[PDB]
């Protein structure tokens, strides 16, 4: 019996891949920091990320450089599709 | 007229979400307006503007059930396709419909699937949709939500891991909204408000008559300075309003000016003024412009179109480089400037940027005798 009462409410939640928000899965450093490549070539003349339409994340670098062997996600095994490049 | 991309967008928005606008239009008068705009879009360079913003104002759309016609809508996808928009554009947003389609079977899967039980059951809506493709911002804004929510929280978890294993729920509670019942002292209304106003409106319910600083507040609700501010701001300043749900301290004409000493307390007077005569019951939304994009989330859409253009212009130039080995810079902007045709109009300085990094990267090289010229290497 107070002043402010909920009468209804609409939550929201965008979901992700479980395990942590843990590094690359390709590569291996940390999602949002350097990959294999930048943080080893960083000695002379940016390790961003990529999503899938199935919504998992690694480095741009990680994931451009498998599609190569062939075109699907490394989790899962779906037709590859860039999602979003965008941090 | 409007030129500009972002104009363009903005504009299209304003008549696909709820608005004085798209109130003060049929079916009819929307579509055809929707579709000279869409026509307009062949004359605009850069292309991949009003895609990325009318994108970004779809997700709001979708994500706060602001669409004036689900039907206008969703046609909307295949009048983009005839314009000519490239099928991986089109394809995503269609994407989204069915996301949406998928996030409500599952909100009606849970609202039977638990009529027992915090809330009466139905009284509560939930939309749980990938981060991959609804998620805009990399910023998190934290928000601590009082108990009689919170309670909530493991609830709509348990049920989605039963149905969706290795998952895991981020919450967007800047995209959360409700209603909530305000009792005063002249009478009792049922408030729209926006979950952070709520969280905010929550830290009196043990002590209606007390005074509680901005610093107190931003311990209670936990969210951050810039977010607080501009709550408490719709509280105590919501526009047009003749009084005000809250009240506060030292006066002030922006909430730039509060500092950790203000002090806020719950107008006991409150109430809605229907024929100059004071209301002992009503409703009204303050949420306003509380879930509409900001500054902030500008920059970070630009900085999203600056990342994809350069990308996209590195792997032209390499394409066209991987396929002539010697070219004059003369004729590398204007077969670049083609297969960017469809994106949007690389302007000199980039182009001499990408090609500039290109070169120290060793992935291609000037001419021995002339400063243009290049010749593709490895
Ligand atoms: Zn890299
Ligand atoms: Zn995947
Ligand atoms: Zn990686």
């Amino acid at each position: 019996k107070k002043r402010f009462e909920v009468k209804k409410w609409n939550a929201v939640a965008l979901w992700a891949w479980d395990i942590v928000v843990d590094n690359c899965a390709i590569c291996r450093n940390h999602i949002m920091d350097l990959c294999i490549e930048c943080q080893a070539n960083q000695a002379s003349a940016e390790c961003t990320v990529a999503w899938g339409v199935c919504n998992h994340a690694f480095h741009f670098h990680c994931i451009s450089r498998w599609l190569k062997t062939r075109q699907v996600c490394p989790l899962d095994n779906r037709e590859w599709e860039f999602q979003k490049y965008g941090h | 007229e409007s030129k500009c991309p972002e104009e363009l967008a903005n504009y299209c928005d304003m008549l696909l979400r709820k608005t004085p606008l798209s109130k003060k239009l049929t079916s009819e008068e929307i579509e055809a307006k929707l579709k000279e705009v869409l026509k307009k879009l062949k004359y605009v360079q850069n292309k991949d503007v009003f895609m990325r913003y009318h994108k970004a104002h779809l997700t709001r759309r979708l994500i706060l059930d602001i669409s004036a016609d689900s039907e206008i809508e969703e046609n909307m996808v295949e009048w983009l396709r005839e314009v000519g928009m490239p099928a991986d554009y089109v394809n995503k947003l269609a994407r989204m419909f069915q996301d949406i389609k998928v996030s409500e079977d599952l909100n009606q899967a849970f609202k039977e699937m638990h009529k027992n039980n915090a809330l009466p059951a139905d009284s509560v809506n939930i939309k749980i949709l990938n981060a991959g493709a609804w998620s805009r911002s990399s910023e998190k804004v934290f928000v601590s939500l009082p108990t009689e929510l919170e309670d909530l929280i493991p609830e709509v978890e348990e049920f989605y891991k039963k149905n969706h294993s290795g998952r895991k729920l981020h919450w967007h509670h800047l995209m959360s909204n409700g209603i909530i019942t305000f009792k005063n002292e002249v009478g009792q209304y049922d408030l729209e408000v926006t979950t952070f106003q709520l969280a905010v409106l929550f830290a009196w319910n043990q002590r209606p008559r007390e005074k509680i600083s901005f610093e107190n507040l931003k311990l209670a609700t936990e969210l951050p300075d810039a977010e607080l501010r501009r709550t408490l701001w719709s509280l105590v300043a919501f526009p047009k309003l003749k009084r005000q749900v809250l009240l506060y301290e030292p006066q002030v004409n922006s909430p730039k000016d509060f500092t950790e000493g203000t002090l806020f307390s719950v107008n006991q007077e409150f109430s809605l003024i229907k024929n100059a005569k004071v209301q002992k019951r009503g409703k009204i939304n303050l949420i306003g412009r509380l879930q509409l994009t900001t500054e902030r989330m500008r920059e970070e859409e630009n900085e999203g179109i600056v990342q994809l253009r350069i990308l996209r212009t590195q792997e032209a130039i390499i394409q066209i480089m991987k396929m002539r080995k010697k070219i004059s810079n003369a004729q590398l902007q204007t077969e670049l400037v083609e297969i960017l045709k469809n994106m949007f109009l690389p302007q000199k300085k980039m182009i001499k940027e990408q090609i500039e990094w290109l070169i120290e990267h060793k992935y291609i090289r000037r001419d021995e005798s002339d400063i243009n010229t290049f010749i593709y290497m490895a």
